[PDB]
RNA sequence: AACGAGCUUGGUGAUAGCUGGUUACCCAAAAAUGAAUUUAAGUUCAAUUUUAAACUUGCUAAAAAAACAAUCAAAAAGUAAGUUUAGAUUAUAGCCAAAAGAGGACAGCUCUUCUGGAACGGAAAAAACCUUUAAUAGUGAAUAAUUAACA
RNA sequence: AAGAAAUUCGUAAGGAGCUAUAGAACUAGUACCGCAAGGGAAAGAUGAAAGACUAAUUAAAAGUAAGAACAAGCAAAGAUUAAACCUUGUACCUUUUGCAUAAUGAACUAACUAGAAAACUUCUAACUAAAAGAAUUACAGCUAGAAACCCCGAAACCAAAC
């Protein structure tokens, strides 16, 4: 093989950052703070998958269920098939029955 | 172009002794190099061989006449053993 | 059976056992004994008298019922007047 | 905690397509036989150069879940004595500066001994006292937070730990109701005879 | 790419490394080097205890020589001298030869009056006062 | 303490120290290894081993044994019978000792699930708690507690200590907002009436010897007494009992709260309560 | 060891490391050097007296 | 420019009980018999095997006596396993020697039953016969089968 | 195998992603190929300044050269004063029965290229006749964590264009 004739830059990370010096701050917002907000509601992600999860195939049809009509038609094409193979992947193959 | 800064360092390090082995340097004295204090090293040379030895004395021996005048030069720019090799 | 349904994700309970067999909460199955309805005929008067009762289910029989059926087929159940109230529990068993 | 304060709000955004996404592929290369060459059935495929991935990831994934309530209410617990036996928790009236200058509390730290690193607690994020927020603002190693933003991530990042006198009341409460609570018969916030 | 593995030079660095002696295409890629490694590997393993048998077998070859110079064969000298009670292996034997002449012939003279010894005992029976060398001493 | 006492001593907790619990995780095995790789534990060349194997319960061809059973009727009409979740004696006893149930006050289904001594799930086909014999000997408490389900033994223990047990029926819309009544205050919407019982519950919650709040209150007396005899206790007076309109206090047949009518609205938030003024909407409540 | 073994010059320099190594010199000139990354003091003292025999 | 029925795109990652392949170390235990099957290039169950747990007798042997060299088995003794419970597969074609039946109350041949084996040592040949309790460093040692026969 | 509803509940700029065989097919729907529908690429790398004569950097892949060969043999191992002579040794994988002198597959190098899910079980903790942050389960349970089931390949079939 080939390996590199030069070291490559320094990586430097700076740990006193606003974003890693406040990170975890309000994940007890519920329990102190008489249950007015759970914590799952502070995740910032996909509408489908804010506070849930589940295999491939669940996870197929969840982002289906919340933004099914508001996706592009190859996309929803390949959604479409994608189910289709997980379907018959998890039903009808594996090693235990 | 892979990930890391490790498979560099380790093959670095090859390099390294490619050039050093191929075209290895000119010998220098072990003084030059690091870890070296010259009393703890002459003393530890009496106690290897078993035999107690008047440190004074034993550092004269060491010394030598042409290593006395190239010392002077580069200060313009301490006795032999010349007595101990006779006797 | 279904592992994974796609419009739910869970798995799916098998009919077939559901109305052929009875769970007793501790984990036994109860069933019919085939053809007790077939041919009364020509069958001895001991014969039909063995085919009349309910007959439990071995280890691996109750085992394959335990996966085509869901939870929900094997919680509690309080029925009041229940003519299997007594049988659903085992008592001086050591094994 | 500190595994769960990281792992339930991670999304991971990675993906790769599989042999049927990737574009073309359609027709069969060549025959079976004939050609003296393997046996192939799309140019688009897992041992193909340009294909799809095999196992790669696949859309956004979540890795979302939650410890039982008193499990995390227990870890807070656990971080706070921790801190206080290892001489890392001081104990404070009020959060109140002389001045707002920034060098007064780095220097205040050295002088009594205090980690690099400081973490102060107030009970109210709105009551805050201004010189405080000033001079914290401007420090990134002394962050400040409002009790109920308390976590034990970042009691474990910072070395020493300030509490305000009425947060620790504040605290003793919240987590004591924990237990010799019963269990909920709704989600708490609903009205509830005992609880505020 | 996600991951790959950075130090696959090293890997195959460990294979070639024990290949250079070779000739041919085997001292210089890894399919066809790691194959002639594994055997070499394995004789290398099967001749750690065969050297403990041929260098045993060219003992006896040398005793044979040896013994036959004074007039003995093997058997006879390796048994006579066990017989009168001193114990000498097969390795200092050739030793003793090679180096050491004169005291081998001892040896040999030794180890032939014992072998007469022997046959005298057997052609006279009863009970007579054995050989000087015959008379074994007795450890308790 | 002493074992606190040792983490002093030792190096601050840092997020690089962090362990987890011994044996709490386990080794992940992937098939990279000569033990788990190669055939990778699906055995020779077949069926099993391309991952295309049968389903369960296909026996090879043969008729299988889940489908060659008669089937009967083990099973039938279960998603429409009725559930009550017992309730024994000894947990009445038991709750009532460490106070998570008010004896002064009269007893319903509210206050056992407030309590905690009862769980009840609505959607699962609950219809109450049936009262149950264990534990009629250690019970000397008198108490009011109204039940779905009664049973003979269990109302002696009730009464021989001086007890009023009633039994009356709650169709499954009243149930839910009796186990759970304040979301219900939330949804905003009126007080419900409660439905009577159907056909086949008619003749016991009439039945005087059951207790039934439908039951005719004349018969009632005959009925305790003879029961009594058969316990072998003397029927105490309740009446003399200081107590009397507490035990004594039974809620209306369409009320699902002693206190409220049907048709009211609570407003939780102004701490009111709003009652119709409608001459129709009254009426129709009233019935 | 230092007093056990006094014909053995010991050199002990603490610097900002991330390996600690052993550098071994003989009279002949030969020099060896062994790794002792994450080695307790168990190892190190059994791996120290192989170097001085 | 290969028509028993064109070609291109899509369904489509068609399906394949079939062929091929399936990437680090180390320690340990470890078998092609019975049944059903559009079944005999497959699967399922029994039997075997295995990881854990529970608690107590298990294997060889087993006198008399039965039913006739076995089916059964009591005190013993030599010795450490056996039973029950929970979880889980792969496997379901053998190969060769030596014994004994049974097919035409034959040898053979095809089956069936019991026994043994899977060297680096030996037997012109040499996975199957004979000597051989695992694997480790040593320029130690005693040995096994056998190294043909002298009728 | 499919699979409700009634009825309850809700105010909702980032990357433990890729970095030139990767990420889109893409430097481009271009070159090229097919009458047409249509299919479909590859690659680049100096410095602050080239109005500083385009840098560097590397015993580093296979392949060669420098330097053809010298009785004898899976090409090595034990060795040895000595490279070869002497002794020992029936390529690898898959596969057949647990045997190959068979039969498949490999000219060599670099990069890429195949085990994935939590019903039951085990292990680890929180609370405990109760557990769960609403609907669930319970005659010690309940909750959370960790722990699992691949790749490539037909002849065909249908729809719609050409
Ligand atoms: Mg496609
Ligand atoms: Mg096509
Ligand atoms: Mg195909
Ligand atoms: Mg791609
Ligand atoms: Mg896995
Ligand atoms: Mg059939
Ligand atoms: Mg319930
Ligand atoms: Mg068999
Ligand atoms: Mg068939
Ligand atoms: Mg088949
Ligand atoms: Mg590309
Ligand atoms: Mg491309
Ligand atoms: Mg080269
Ligand atoms: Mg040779
Ligand atoms: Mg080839
Ligand atoms: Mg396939």
């Amino acid at each position: 093989a080939f390996v590199r004739l030069t070291l490559p830059p320094p990586k430097v990370v700076d740990r006193w950052n606003e974003k890693r010096a406040l990170f975890g701050v309000y994940d007890n917002i519920g329990i102190l703070g008489n249950f007015e907000k759970h914590p799952k509601e502070l995740i910032k992600g996909p509408v489908w998958l804010r506070g849930w999860r589940g295999n491939e195939l669940q996870r197929c049809v969840r982002k289906k269920k919340f933004v099914g009509n508001r996706m592009f038609i190859e996309d929803l094409h390949n959604l479409n098939k994608r189910i289709s193979y997980l379907y018959k992947h998890f039903n009808r193959h594996g090693k235990y029955r | 172009v892979k990930k890391g800064f490790r498979a560099a360092f380790r093959f670095q390090k090859e390099l390294e002794r490619w050039r050093l082995l191929r075209c290895p340097p000119p010998p220098v004295r072990r003084s030059e190099k690091p870890n070296w204090d010259y009393h703890a090293e002459v003393q530890a040379f009496g106690s290897r061989l078993q035999e107690t030895f008047s440190l004074d004395l034993l550092k004269t021996a060491f010394i030598n006449s042409c290593y006395i005048k190239s010392e002077e030069a580069k200060r313009q720019s301490l006795k032999d053993n010349q007595e101990l090799f006779e006797q | 059976l279904t592992y994974c349904s796609t419009r739910k994700g869970k798995r799916k309970t098998v009919k077939s056992v559901v109305h052929r067999f009875l769970r007793l909460h501790s984990g036994l199955w109860l069933r019919r004994k085939a053809g007790y309805k077939k041919k009364l005929w020509k069958k001895s008067t001991a014969r039909k008298k063995r085919l009349r009762e309910f007959v439990f289910c071995s280890k691996t029989q109750s085992k394959l019922l335990d996966k085509m059926t869901t939870s929900f087929w094997k919680r509690r159940n309080w029925y009041a007047g229940d003519p299997y109230q007594m049988y659903h529990d085992r008592t001086n068993l050591r094994v | 905690v500190a595994i769960w304060q990281r792992n339930f709000r991670r999304i991971s955004y990675a993906n790769t397509k599989t042999r049927a996404e990737v574009s073309g592929g359609g027709r069969k290369p060549w025959q079976q036989k004939g050609s003296g060459r393997a046996r192939h059935g799309s140019i688009r495929s897992p041992l193909w150069r340009g294909g799809g991935v095999a196992h790669g990831p696949r859309g956004p994934t979540s890795y979302y879940y939650m410890l039982p309530m008193k499990v995390r209410a227990l870890g807070l617990k656990v971080a706070l004595t921790v801190k206080l036996m290892q001489d890392d928790l001081h104990i404070v009236d009020s959060l109140e500066l002389p001045t707002a200058d920034p060098q007064y509390l780095t220097e205040l730290a050295q002088y009594r001994h205090w980690g690099s690193s400081v973490l102060l607690v107030d009970l109210t994020h709105e009551e805050m006292p201004k010189n405080v927020v000033a001079a914290t603002s401007g420090l990134n190693s002394f962050n400040l937070i409002p009790a109920v933003g308390l976590n034990v991530y970042s009691m474990l990042k910072h070395q020493t730990l300030v509490l305000t006198l009425p947060s620790v009341a504040f605290l003793e409460d919240k987590l004591l109701w924990q237990d010799s609570r019963y269990t909920p018969l709704y989600p708490f916030r609903l009205p509830y005879s005992d609880f505020p | 790419l996600r991951n790959r593995l950075t130090d696959r030079y090293w890997r195959v660095q460990e294979v070639l490394k024990h290949a250079q002696h070779f000739r041919g295409r085997k001292n210089r890629c890894y399919r066809l080097a790691v194959r002639a490694v594994t055997r070499a590997f394995v004789k290398c393993t099967k001749a750690r205890r065969l050297k403990k048998r041929n260098l045993r077998t060219l003992w006896i070859n040398r005793i044979t020589a040896a013994s036959q110079e004074h007039g003995l064969k093997y058997p006879a000298f390796i048994v006579n001298l066990i017989k009168c009670q001193v114990e000498l292996n097969r390795k200092v034997l050739v030793d003793l030869a090679i180096y050491e002449p004169k005291t081998f012939k001892s040896l040999a003279a030794l180890a032939k009056r014992r072998q007469q010894e022997g046959f005298a005992a057997a052609l006279g029976d009863g009970k007579e006062p054995e050989g000087i060398f015959s008379r074994v001493v007795q450890y308790h | 303490g002493t074992s606190l006492d040792l983490l002093r001593s030792l190096p601050r907790v840092s997020l690089a120290n962090l362990k987890p619990s011994p044996n709490s995780r386990k080794r992940e095995r992937r098939p990279r290894d000569r033990r788990r790789g190669r055939k990778c534990g699906r055995g020779h060349k077949g069926e099993r081993q391309r991952g295309t194997r049968p389903r369960l319960g296909f026996e090879g061809g043969q008729t299988p044994f889940y489908i060659r059973i008669p089937k009967y009727g083990f099973n039938e009409g279960h998603s429409f019978r009725h559930q009550y979740q017992p309730l024994s004696l000894r947990r009445l006893q038991y709750l009532i000792d460490l106070g998570r149930v008010d004896p002064t006050q009269p007893i319903d289904l509210t206050q056992l699930v407030n309590g905690r001594g009862v769980t009840i799930q609505p959607l699962k086909r609950d219809y109450g708690v049936q009262l149950v014999e264990e534990g009629a000997d250690t019970f000397q408490a008198k108490i009011n507690i109204e039940v779905q389900l009664a049973s003979e033994l269990a109302i002696a223990a009730i009464e021989k200590n001086g007890g009023v047990v009633t039994t009356a029926f709650y169709d499954p819309r009243s149930l839910e907002i009796l186990c759970k009544p304040i979301p219900f205050f939330l949804r905003g919407q009126p007080i419900p009436k409660r439905m009577l019982p159907p056909e086949s519950l008619v003749p016991y919650y009439t039945d005087a010897k059951n207790r039934g709040y439908l039951a005719d209150p004349a018969k009632f007396p005959e009925a305790r007494l003879e029961l009594a005899m058969k316990f072998g206790y003397v029927l105490p007076d309740i009446t003399k009992d200081e107590l009397f309109r507490m035990l004594s206090a039974r809620k209306d047949p369409r009320q699902i709260f002693f206190g409220l009518a049907p048709g009211w609205v609570v407003n939780m938030a102004d701490k009111k309560i709003l009652k119709p003024t409608d001459e129709n909407l009254l009426k129709y409540y009233s019935s | 060891f230092a007093r056990r073994n006094p014909g053995v010059v010991v050199y002990v320099n603490p610097r900002p490391c991330a390996m600690p190594r052993i550098v071994a010199e003989y009279l002949n000139g030969a020099v060896r050097e062994e790794n002792v990354n994450s080695k307790s003091v168990e190892e190190i003292k059994s791996l120290v007296q192989k170097l001085a025999d």
